[PDB]
């Protein structure tokens, strides 16, 4: 408007606050609004303080929010928005709240008066409120929030979400106000019909979060508020909402089982859900287990989805046999991102090829274990049984398929004594073997347990090479293991016979052969063209030479998914090794074959003038497989002299350079062998270190296929290129090599010749130091270390640092695994390398960290928990970390056993009040478990572990992976009970007299406080109120009474009808400030609906409160 | 999961409640810088009062 | 939710009744001094309801003679 900034501070800002109050004539709203800017530029450059202002606060209060009763929507908004940067500290808000400010504020939220500026700065100013001091918070602005999340869905508000996040923000740091005015019901209910995830588990996490500290826990009810999610499920006809269209029934029963369903498995993700919900009473989980025994094929085909996503398992095809849903639940199905312009061979090793980590805790078997034996307390096979036999088969199959997945994981992750007895599977073996009950049960029980020994099969079978690259892979490296450490004859009359019925030579029409037969005579043990002089097997071998020559376009031309594709493309790997198996009489053709490879790799790749651009026929014809044949042309030392006589080598070291095809890299790198010394390693180092970056990350992390398929001599060349890969100048390739490095460590020939070739590992991240520490695990490497002053250097670091640092990289871990939470299937969360962990491997560092006295402080600190902060449960959780990792070998339990902290442990892991850190020591607990010393010591205390390693799927039953159970799973589930925090004259008269005949003060609750105009009388001298025009305190108490009687929700077009004529007749009873006061604070403490309370909200607003801004303007001058 | 302490906590409701929010406000409100009918029935009321009253009832 | 209420099963709202298979009680309103006693051996699992104003149930036994008597 008229900006200054060069004046008096204290003229300046009176004379804005004068033109702001305007005297309600002779002033605009969009000079006002300016004037309401200018103050706020004048507070934003100047220091707010009462000295340097000229003026106290209350009187910048009682001219700021007259602009809030303004009729113009940007002046309300200015005002707002210059009140919020008014709020600095806990003293200004303390009076803004002594005056009842609160009333506007919640007055300006709830109009939606097509203004959505305006009520997006009144929830702003409410955050700010909530950050400057939320043990201050009023009930109004609670209310409004309340009402506007709770019936805003069906207003088409568009605030909904945004209050229900300032709700959710505000039940953490004030949960008392919340849950007194009912708003961890408006969560509860919000979570149902929400069906995006990330809300729906930001929703829940609030409640639950509450459920875990006993100060918070004091808040909830016990079986009513958690257990209403899983309603939709338990209830057949649940009814959500009283008021909803008629016309959707059916999408809305699919909303709601989506939405409780997301719920669901979002509170089997936290500590508090899982221990609330499988309480030892009349717990939420039985519930669930008993409905899914009754024939009801809405409910039962709805909760195995939920069964099948708990334990993260993949489901199977709507079907209703057996063995097609078997086959689609194959670990070794194909995938999208196994594609060659995808993921080509890298992306499919990862999902076939096994882990190399054989000790390492994988912190989700723990997780999977846990659930899984709360599943199975409660009865969750015999209810699989149920519906497996007495259903529908589209739900049998489902079933049957879930049963036998839960029984593969019981003999893998659980105890024995946990699994000894669950393979006998008593009720359905004892229905499958009684022949008194009606046949048709017995013969689907004895189907059923036929298709879980298929499934067993099928599982111990193990996944597959889907490509013909991997596969050649495995089976060099298979071979080369196999030969490192150590049939017919057809002379003359079975050969010609088997050459005779193949086809080849009586018709040279291709696609019509019998290949089987040809595959056989290129197979067959002494049929090598070198004993065999036979015109008609030259004739045979020159035909089908002239068939796989790419130049012929007989071969190359047919396109991929083709019926009879494999096939071809293994005889002719076949056929270029029978060409190899003969030294002296195969070169003529062999010579020709790859000199034809040669000249169309060449010429498809852009080494002439003529197209340089062949991408759209390898990428879609056969013509791409001839790389396999150099691939098994390369494994024999033979082969690669003939491979070298031509200029094949060269060809790829120049097709290395280009920039504009970058499959054909992906496809040389895959194909050649690297197990010998030659000119096949320097073409995968010049890919790997000059190359383009998507073919040199594709490079690098090509390296996982060849460490997990067992290639020989890895230690020897993989290492070095990881190490050499790990100075990139990107940074995803660098992080990469990390993590192949990472995995590589996990054997010791491999961390040996790591250690011999001592890299720079400190320049990296956090990953970099945690790779490092592993070279304390063993002495050559540690006393290598401990020279150079490094292990006092981390112990310190350690100390004060990085042990509270730990808690966080494992937590982020396991929340980035099953929580959804991405900070800015089923994965392996591996436990990350403690540096305590390290030191007690080799019995020097053990000493080295005795003489510290650590573990004094440790034990003190589990001993004597705080448990009221939440800096010192972040401590403790530090020091059980620490402790389960100190105790993770032979060496720590000694230095361990002499403090006796392990009794303690497993008395916080089940008498502990926070159910986090409740979990916290079974992860613990487990990770004790490592040992024998370990699981013998935690058999006395009644705790199980598994005695196995990951080294073999069936272990014969009598270093170990960590993980510890309770022998009773209900021991952990204990809770101590806490009681709720709540158990801690004219309305009959106007039944019988009316209106009309009645008419020929009034406010109940109204005191010197809590009323908006009263309250400054006192505090800023306010002039007294003036009398009005018993002719008028009548009609107050009608209004009162009938605002009161609004509230039932009973019956609303009456009391509203009431409420217009009552506007009608007299327009002057609604001017009284001192019964909008009345009817605010009524507001402010009552349950109203939305739309009701927009209606009594909207009956005040064409009003002036002409004396109290006089008032004000004279208060003010 | 551990999802326990409220900053985690706090920082999770903010972040699901800004990206997956389709309609604007989620973004405009959570801004981490400080971290009509009745007028209807009315005037329907009114004009319909008048022309109903025009007879005494006894 | 009431309109929609038009059958009911056993194991969900009444688990005790159709676990029983046999009983010592004549079944109801057949009992005469002067007759051998029909005792209750069974109950339907499955009840329908029938949409009125009050819903009266359809309720099934199994007598021990072999013959079922329903009632309401
Ligand atoms: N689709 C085909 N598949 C194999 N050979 C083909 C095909 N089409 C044409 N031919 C010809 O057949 C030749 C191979 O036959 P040979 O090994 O010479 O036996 P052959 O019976 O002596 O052949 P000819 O025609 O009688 S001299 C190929 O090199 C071509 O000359
Ligand atoms: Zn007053």
């Amino acid at each position: 408007n008229v900006p200054l900034d060069l004046t008096r501070e204290p003229s300046d800002n009176l004379r804005e606050i004068l033109q702001n109050v305007a005297r309600l004539q002779g002033v605009s709203n969009m000079r006002k609004l300016g004037h309401l800017n200018n103050f706020t530029k004048l507070l934003c450059d100047i220091g707010h303080s009462e000295e340097k202002l000229g003026f106290h606060y209350e009187d910048i209060i009682i001219c700021l929010r007259l602009a809030l009763l303004n009729e113009a929507k940007e002046v309300r908004a200015a005002g707002l928005r210059a009140l919020r940067y008014l709020i600095q500290d806990s003293s200004i808000l303390q009076k803004v709240l002594k005056l009842k400010v609160d009333y506007l504020i919640a007055r300006c939220i709830d109009i939606q008066q097509s203004n959505e500026v305006e009520r997006t700065q009144a929830l702003r100013l409410v955050r700010k409120m909530i950050t400057v001091n939320a043990s201050l918070f009023p009930s109004s602005v609670t209310n409004s929030l309340i009402a506007v999340g709770n019936d805003g869905l069906q207003e088409r508000d568009r605030m909904v979400r945004a209050c229900i996040a300032i709700i959710c923000e505000l039940a953490l740091q004030n949960p008392e106000v919340v849950a007194l005015r009912g708003g961890l019901n408006t969560i509860l209910k919000n979570v149902i019909d929400c069906q995006l995830s990330r809300i729906n588990e930001a929703l829940i996490t609030t409640i639950l979060h509450l459920l875990n500290h006993p100060k918070t826990r004091q808040y909830v009810r016990a079986d009513v508020e958690l257990e209403r999610i899983l309603a939709p499920y338990t209830d057949f006809h649940y009814r959500h909402s009283p008021d909803t269209a008629e016309g959707q029934l059916k999408e809305d029963r699919e909303a709601r089982f989506l939405a409780s369903k997301m719920g669901i498995i979002a509170t089997f993700r936290s500590w508090a859900g899982i221990i609330n919900l499988c309480k030892p009473g009349n717990s939420g989980i039985q519930s669930l287990i008993g409905v899914l025994c009754i024939p009801n094929m809405e409910i039962r085909r709805g909760l195995l989805e939920v069964l099948y996503d708990i334990f993260r398992l993949p489901l199977p095809v709507v079907t209703e046999e057996f063995i097609e849903a078997l086959l689609s639940v194959d670990p070794g199905r194909f995938q999208d991102s196994w594609r060659l312009s995808d993921g080509f061979v890298a992306a499919e090793a990862k999902t076939i090829l096994p882990h190399r980590a054989r000790s390492r805790p994988d912190l989700m078997d723990n997780y999977l274990a846990l659930i899984l034996s709360a599943f199975i307390r409660n009865g969750l096979l015999e209810g699989l049984v149920e519906v497996i036999t007495n259903s529908d088969d589209h739900i049998s199959v489902r079933a049957t398929i879930l049963l036998g997945e839960l029984l593969h994981m019981a003999n893998t992750i659980l105890p024995h004594s946990h699994s000894h007895h669950l393979h006998c599977l008593p009720t359905l073996m004892n229905m499958a073997a009684s022949f008194d009950i009606p046949k048709e049960k017995r013969l689907r029980a004895s189907a059923a347990l036929n298709c879980l020994k298929r499934f067993h099969e099928m599982k111990k079978r193990g996944p597959k090479p889907y490509s013909l690259h991997l596969d050649h892979i495995i089976q060099k490296a298979i071979a080369t293991h196999q030969k490192r450490d150590q049939i017919l004859k057809d002379t003359e009359e079975a050969l010609l016979i088997n050459l005779r019925d193949s086809q080849v030579l009586q018709h040279k029409e291709n696609l019509e052969w019998n290949w089987n037969l040809i595959g056989t005579i290129l197979k067959w043990p002494n049929v090598n063209l070198r004993n065999y002089k036979d015109e008609q097997l030259h004739r045979f071998v020159r035909r089908l030479l002239y068939f796989y020559k790419p130049s012929s376009k007989l071969y190359a031309n047919l396109d991929l998914d083709f019926a009879k594709a494999k096939q071809l493309t293994v005889v002719g790997c076949q056929f270029t090794e029978f060409l190899l198996e003969s030294e002296e009489d195969g070169q003529g053709y062999l010579e020709d074959l790859v000199k034809d490879i040669v000249q169309w790799l060449n010429a498809s790749s852009g080494m002439k003038p003529e197209r340089s651009l062949q991408n759209n026929g390898l990428l879609t014809t056969l013509s791409q497989h001839y790389f396999l044949f150099i691939g098994t042309l390369s494994c024999h030392p033979h082969g690669v002299k003939m491979l070298e006589k031509c200029s094949v080598f060269q060809c790829l070291l120049n097709l290395c350079s280009l920039k504009n095809q970058d499959h054909l890299l992906k496809l040389t790198v895959s194909s050649l062998d690297y197990s010998r010394d030659g000119l096949a390693r320097v073409i995968l180092s010049k890919i790997l270190t000059a190359a383009t970056d998507a073919c040199r990350l594709y490079a690098t992390k090509h390296l996982r296929v060849l460490l997990r398929a067992n290639v020989e001599f890895f230690n020897n060349w993989g290492i070095e290129l990881l190490v050499t890969q790990l100075h990139d100048k990107n940074k995803t390739i660098s992080s990469e090599a990390l993590d192949i490095l990472d995995e590589a460590c996990e054997d010791k020939a491999n961390l040996h010749a790591l250690i011999q070739m001592k890299p720079a590992l400190s320049h990296l991240g956090d990953k970099g130091l945690l790779l490092l520490l592993r070279f304390l695990s063993i002495p050559k490497g540690f006393s290598y270390l401990n020279e150079r002053g490094y292990v006092a250097k981390q112990l310190e670091k350690w100390h004060r640092e990085y042990n509270s640092k730990y808690v966080d990289l494992i937590e982020e871990q396991l929340n980035e695994a099953l929580t959804t939470y991405r900070k800015p299937q089923r994965p392996h969360v591996y436990l990350p390398i403690h540096l305590y962990g390290q030191l007690v491997h080799h019995k020097t560092g053990c000493h080295l960290l005795e003489v510290q006295n650590i573990i004094t402080e440790l034990c003190r600190n589990v001993r004597t928990p705080d448990l009221d902060k939440w800096e010192e449960i972040k401590k403790l959780k530090a020091s059980l970390w620490a402790l389960g990792n100190i105790g993770s070998s032979n060496w720590g339990l000694n230095l361990l056993q002499e403090e006796n902290v392990i009794p303690d442990i497993l008395k916080l892991a089940k008498q502990c009040e926070v159910l986090s850190i409740r979990g916290t020591c079974v992860y613990v607990l487990g990770l004790i478990a490592k040992t024998k010393q370990g699981c013998d010591i935690l058999k006395c205390h009644n705790w199980d572990a598994v005695r196995h390693s990951r080294k073999h799927l069936w272990p014969v039953v009598p270093d170990y992976i960590g993980l510890a159970l309770p022998v009773d799973i209900n021991d952990i589930f204990q809770v101590k009970d806490i009681p709720y925090f709540q158990t801690k004259s004219f309305h009959l008269l106007r039944q019988q007299m009316s209106l009309t005949e009645i008419m020929n003060t009034g406010l109940q609750e109204h005191t010197d406080d809590n009323c908006l105009y009263c309250v400054c009388i006192e505090i800023l001298g306010f002039q007294p109120s003036n009398q009005l025009s018993m002719c008028r305190i009548l009609l107050r108490k009608e209004v009162l009474r009938l605002v009161i009687n609004l509230s039932s929700s009973v019956s609303t077009k009456c009391h509203e009808t009431g409420l217009l004529t009552i506007k009608e007749k007299y327009p002057q009873t609604f001017d009284d400030i001192c019964l909008y006061s009345e009817v605010s604070h009524l507001l402010s403490h009552c349950t109203f609906r939305l739309p009701c309370r927009r209606f009594i909200q909207e009956l005040f607003q064409d009003v002036q409160f002409l004396q109290m801004h006089e008032e004000a303007e004279a208060v003010l001058a | 999961a551990f999802l326990d302490n409220p900053t985690i906590i706090l920082a999770h409701i903010r972040q699901s409640h800004v990206t997956s929010d389709d309609t604007g406000m989620c973004e405009m409100v959570l801004i981490d810088h400080d971290v009509s009918n009745t007028a209807q029935r009315l005037e329907r009321l009114r004009k319909e009062r008048q022309n109903q009253i025009k007879c005494k009832n006894i | 939710q009431l309109p929609q209420l038009t059958s009911l099963e056993l194991q969900y709202v009444s688990p005790k009744l159709l676990m029983c298979r046999d009983l010592e009680l004549a079944v109801p309103g057949t009992y005469d001094p002067n007759q051998p006693i029909i005792r209750i051996q069974s109950i339907a699992p499955s009840l329908q309801v029938i949409t009125s104003k009050q819903r009266p149930r359809k309720l099934t036994l199994m007598g021990s003679n072999g013959h079922e008597f329903v009632f309401l």
